[PDB]
């Protein structure tokens, strides 16, 4: 009962990070700014200064796109292994036999 | 208040099958009083005269 | 079996992000499973 | 999403908490009795339930005040976050191609006294986290003092409900009607035996005073024996009389107390629903207040991002993750402040 | 013995204990079994090294 309750606080956290990278991820719009220097390479520029600054934030909003990557990666898989856990605590504690 | 239903219908079926069980014994103790009632009818022969 | 339920799409989400790592080749492809967990969740929300 | 019904339910058991006995003779004329020698069932016990429900209740009265006071608050942070946000954050929409590359705005990082607004803001917001995560943990610690587990302070409560539950499924189970039922059979046996004493005991006292009446040794041996065995076994034998019509007295009394305790589980079963519609109330609540906490860290991890180093399109991105979470904490303030106010007019409408 | 029925009682509660004694020992036994498996495998990785 006490890991199930817990296991019920899991899942609503679970669904609170949902909610956190359901709007991170999917509702922010980095792509709109991936396509927005896109557009200002289309742009014809003295790549000195602009180019080379472009292709900067270029790296710098797929840093951005990793760190969500990484947000998905490590919370889901911590909670997934934690309600492995609770599942050792659930399928692996059993009594049946005598 | 489905729980509360079924409660309270199995709760007046007891109290209706009680009822009915009461309703019978009521009922053999009006046929105890037969003999009773015959008995004192067997005894009653003399009166006044 | 429910949290086998529950924890087996977390398996497949890391089979989904299995499938990630597209470093800067496209743009369009990117929130298709994304909308799909999304209305699973939206589905998953309604079933709470 | 959360609705108003909700809440009314919860004062439906504002209601019902206020209106419970909290002093031992009010629990027992509630009870209607002092006495039912039923362990667990205790009138001592039920008074001590009764004293965890109505300070259950004297709890929830302050504590539905301190979610009205978070109400007013998340309406004044809906109401300043919006206009300061919205209005400033996005005066800075402009941003033309030609400064977008060329200009490198992590240089010049007027407005960057204006930026210090921003964070001065950016520390009222993680202020109005606070506050937010306190009222969230005094809601979810009312639901686990309601449904059970580990309080957020550290304490493994039971919660309420459940005991409730259980003290229920007694006054379903270890009520025991049908122990009212085979000791009304026991008074029925006792008295069919005792009655036919009471047969037996007059056809005893006309044989003994038979045996008396014959002569001078059988006036002598009757009358020794059997005169006193009459006195005697009538002694016993009203004394058994008295025991039935005792156990008449408690328990075909309990009859009627069992009724008592019936209705009793009547309105325990009620307090239970409605402490079920409270418990889906504080579901759709407390994952409302975790939606709210959960966009308060979306803005602010981004806002541990922000520096000096904030350059044209980078800053049009972190500008981006500023003014992103804030429109659907707005969406749920507002939403939220239309579910405190028309809650308000239920009450002279119905109570 | 028909004092022995309450005391044959108080044996079978004796024997339920001895029953719920006798099911922690399997417990413990599996216990027992997945932690000498593990020192087997420690002593096994030792002796990898050492050879």
């Amino acid at each position: 009962s006490l890991y199930s309750q817990r296991l019920d606080v899991i899942v609503r956290e679970s669904l609170s990070s949902l909610q956190v990278k359901l709007e991170n991820t999917l509702a922010l719009t980095y792509f709109t700014t991936l396509e927005e220097i896109d557009e200002a390479l289309i742009s014809q520029d003295i790549d000195e200064e602009s180019k080379s600054e472009m292709r900067k934030e270029r790296i710098n909003i797929i840093k951005n796109l990793s760190n969500d990557i990484t947000q998905l990666k490590q919370l889901f898989i911590e909670k997934t292994e934690l309600l492995d856990k609770s599942s050792s605590d659930l399928h692996n504690v059993v009594i049946i036999e005598g | 208040t489905d729980k509360v239903l079924q409660a309270e219908q199995l709760r007046q079926k007891q109290l209706t099958e009680d009822i009915a069980t009461k309703e019978l014994e009521r009922k053999e103790i009006e046929k105890k009083r037969d003999k009773i009632i015959e008995a004192l009818d067997v005894i009653r022969e003399h009166n006044l005269v | 079996v429910e949290a086998e339920k529950l924890s087996r799409a977390w398996h497949i989400f890391i089979h989904e992000i299995t499938a990630l790592q597209g470093t800067s080749l496209n743009e369009v492809e990117l929130s298709k499973p994304l909308i799909k967990q999304q209305i699973y969740l939206e589905s998953l929300i309604k079933q709470l | 999403i959360f609705t108003k019904e909700d809440l009314i339910n919860l004062k439906l058991y504002v209601r019902k908490g206020l209106s419970l006995p909290t002093r031992q003779d009010e629990v027992e004329a509630y009870l209607g009795y002092k006495k039912i020698d039923v362990a667990g069932l205790e009138p001592k016990d039920i008074k001590l339930l009764f004293d965890e429900i109505h300070n259950h209740a004297l709890n929830w009265n302050d504590v539905e005040q301190a979610v009205l006071q978070q109400s007013l608050d998340l309406d004044i942070a809906a109401k300043n976050i919006i206009s300061t946000g919205n209005e400033i954050i996005n005066l800075i929409n402009q941003m033309p191609i030609t400064l977008r590359v060329k200009t490198l705005l992590g240089d010049i990082t007027v407005a960057s006294a204006l930026k210090d607004i921003l964070d001065d803001m950016k520390g009222d917001i993680n202020r109005h986290q606070t506050t937010t995560e306190n009222v969230r943990k005094k809601v979810s610690d009312y639901r686990i003092t309601l449904t059970g587990g580990e309080l957020s302070s550290g304490d493994k409560v039971n919660g309420l409900e459940p005991q409730v539950k259980t003290k229920y499924d007694l006054m379903e189970k270890s009520n025991m009607r049908k122990s009212i039922k085979e000791l009304d059979e026991k008074i029925k046996e006792k008295r069919q035996r005792i009655e036919q004493l009471k047969k037996d005991y007059d056809k005893f006292v006309g044989l003994s005073f038979t045996g008396a009446i014959g002569g001078i040794i059988a006036m002598a041996i009757t009358g020794g024996i059997f005169g006193a065995k009459a006195e005697n076994a009538r002694k016993e034998k009203n004394a058994l009389i008295s025991e039935v019509a005792e156990l008449e007295s408690k328990v075909s009394s309990q009859r009627a107390l069992q009724t008592a305790l019936e209705a009793l589980s009547l309105s325990f079963s009620d307090i239970g629903i409605r402490m079920v519609d409270a418990e889906s109330a504080l579901n759709h609540l407390d994952f409302m207040w975790l939606s709210v906490l959960n966009q308060i860290t979306e803005s602010q991890i981004q806002f541990a991002m922000i520096n000096n180093a904030l350059r044209l399109t980078s800053f049009v991105n972190k500008f981006q993750q500023v003014i992103t979470p804030w429109q659907s904490v707005g969406d749920s303030a507002r939403q939220l402040v239309d579910i405190f106010d028309e809650a308000i007019k239920e009450y002279k409408k119905v109570y």
